[PDB]
Formats: C-alpha cells, structure tokens, sequence
C-alpha cells in the first residue's frame, strides 16, 4: 500500500506540471502583448 | 489512483477480518480454552 502512497505523489507532480504549463502560457502571452506596446498599424491611425 | 489505493486499504481491511477469524478459531479450537478450564474449575470446586 505504501507504494500506491508514493505513486499518488508522482500523479500529483503531474497535477502541478500541467498548472505551471498553463501559467507559462499565459506569461508568454502577455508578454508579447506587453512588449507590443502598439502595433504598426495602431500607430499608422494615430498618424491618420 | 488515490481510488486505487483505497481499495487496497479494503483488501488490507479484508486479510486484518481473516487475520481476526483465524485468531479465534485458533482460540476456539486450542486444548487450554475456555471449557477446559471451565471443566476443572467445576471439578476441583466439587472435589474441594
């Protein structure tokens, strides 16, 4: 029984992998959308 | 997988009432048991 204990340990190892997978996706988005602070062509209408 | 793992708790809990069953069938079956002794206790008692 002991090692049905410590394999729920490496299930839940993937339980926290897929969150730090989401909040990676989520860093990688807004990070491209904050180094693109306006786009090319939001600066073509301020110059329209 | 934590499913799992309880329903090896339930066989572990399963073999401990078999485990339990044996003890007092071996308690039952055993010459120095409780009617042996009863049977002496009475017979003394009478003899004294």
């Amino acid at each position: 029984m002991q090692e049905q204990a410590l394999t729920e340990l490496d299930a839940e190892k993937k339980i926290l992998e897929q969150s730090r997978a989401g909040a990676q996706s989520r860093v990688d988005s807004y990070r491209a959308l904050y180094d693109e602070n306006v786009s090319a062509e939001e600066k073509r209408t301020m110059d329209l | 997988v934590r499913r799992t793992a309880t329903e090896m708790q339930r066989e572990h809990m399963e073999i401990q009432q078999a485990q339990t069953q044996a003890q007092l069938e071996f308690l039952q079956r055993k010459f120095s048991n409780k009617a042996l002794y009863s049977w002496l206790r009475g017979r003394l008692a009478s003899i004294y």
